[PDB]
């Protein structure tokens, strides 16, 4: 059958607090299997399903390290969006990222995802071809241009077509 | 490329001296990195930064301090210079994937 | 294993 | 994670072709780069590989070939010039997009 893996990373900036609230949730098909929350006392990726209990502490460690870097990515990129949209630095804003892979019955990639939404609205999205981007407005046009120039599609495609698919199969065997 | 520039270009320090290396980039890249290369061989990561206010220990952070006060500036501080810290220091900026390097800073710490 | 570090916006 | 450049030094005649070896060992997705470094200068990008065509064209007559099976990213130039004498570094992208460099290969063109 057709399976999918999806990650949703969201960061919400608040008034006064220099660190935005950052969350990340993973899904294998319909089921949420992993979650990281920055509000927690000891922020880390914790399993949300019994079949994820069979991953070593090394898995949870690097995954949490990555999450820590993602927070920093969001922190900086929320600020650049303020500049793009000419918004006040004393407000509340949200940036959401979603990426993942849909695999066929033959375990091969069908559709890869890499997309961002700012303040609930569209920002930029990698197309089905995994070669081009759809920018929502003029601000997202600045990102498209630099990502076209930097080869961002090729970069994301490498992950989506390999490691994403391979890990999905791994999790399916676990479940 | 004159987009990433370092200061000073050359420095001779005495053991125990506090030395600060400065890096300016005009690329508007969020990420900045400090490497050192001892014998024209492998560049090793000392410190890096995700953006203003961010400072992250690299592979070999012992003996250094870093400071990212703004987007364009990333400084590296040797608090107490030791002879083992003589080498060529390279700063880089990146918006992801490709790093862009400065021309280097030659630092000699006297034995 | 998550996505590699994303490019600047 | 790591890249290995098996030949530390290569000597070739002016006008000969050049072939520099690089091997990587990286569990994750391999983002590969070749840089050149001339005396008193920093590393300069030659080319990179992310995905797609395994043969990539680069600056100043260089090209490279990615091979997943052999875990290699060999660099090539058909007709080297004296000005190509330098140190060549293979690199792989890691955490926070910091590059991890190979030990380098010094090229001498007689």
């Amino acid at each position: 059958g057709p399976h999918s893996m999806r990650y949703y990373e969201t960061a919400t900036s608040r008034r006064g607090l220099g660190e935005p609230r950052y969350t990340s949730v993973g899904y294998v098909d319909d089921k949420e299997f992993v979650r990281f929350d920055s509000d927690a006392e000891n922020p880390r990726y914790e399993p949300q399903v019994p079949w994820m209990e069979q991953e070593g502490p090394e898995y949870w460690e690097r995954i949490t390290q990555v999450a820590k870097g993602q927070e920093q990515w969001f922190r900086v990129n929320l600020r650049t969006l303020l500049g793009y949209y000419n918004q006040s630095a004393g407000g509340t804003h949200t940036l959401q990222r979603m990426y993942g892979c849909d695999v066929g019955s033959d375990g091969r990639l069908l559709r890869g995802y890499e997309q961002f939404a700012y303040d609930g609205c569209d920002y930029i999205a990698l197309n089905e071809d995994l070669r081009t981007w759809t920018a929502a407005d003029m601000a997202a046009q600045i990102t498209r241009r630099k990502w076209e120039q930097a080869g961002a599609a090729e970069y994301y495609r490498a992950y989506l077509e390999g490691e994403c698919v391979e890990w999905l199969h791994r999790y399916l065997k676990n479940g | 490329e004159a987009a990433v520039t370092q200061s000073p270009r050359n420095k001779v320090a005495v053991t125990g001296e506090k030395v600060t290396l400065s890096c300016n980039q005009t690329n508007n890249h969020n990420n900045m990195y400090w490497y050192r290369q001892d014998t024209g061989h492998e560049l090793r990561l000392i410190y890096y930064s995700y953006g203003a206010g961010s400072t992250e220990k690299g592979d070999i952070p012992d003996g250094y301090k870093a400071s990212r006060p703004s987007q364009e500036n990333f400084s590296l501080t040797l608090e107490s210079a030791t002879p083992s810290q003589t080498s060529v220091y390279f700063c880089a900026s990146g918006g992801g994937g490709t790093l862009y390097f400065g021309a280097g800073t030659r630092l000699s710490v006297l034995s | 294993q998550l996505s590699p570090f994303p490019f600047d916006l | 994670q790591s890249v290995t450049q098996p030949d530390a030094r290569v000597t070739v005649s002016e006008g000969a072709s050049l072939q520099l070896r690089c091997k990587y060992s990286y569990s994750a997705t391999p983002y590969l780069f070749w840089y050149v470094q001339y005396p008193r200068q920093g590393p300069q990008l030659l080319l990179k590989y992310y995905s797609g065509d395994p043969v990539v064209q680069g600056v100043n007559g260089f090209e490279a070939e990615f091979s997943k099976s052999n875990s290699s990213f060999h660099l090539r130039k058909a007709s080297v010039h004296r000005s190509d004498s330098a140190v060549y570094f293979c690199a792989v992208s890691g955490f926070a997009s910091a590059l991890t460099f190979g030990s380098g290969t010094k090229v001498i063109v007689l």
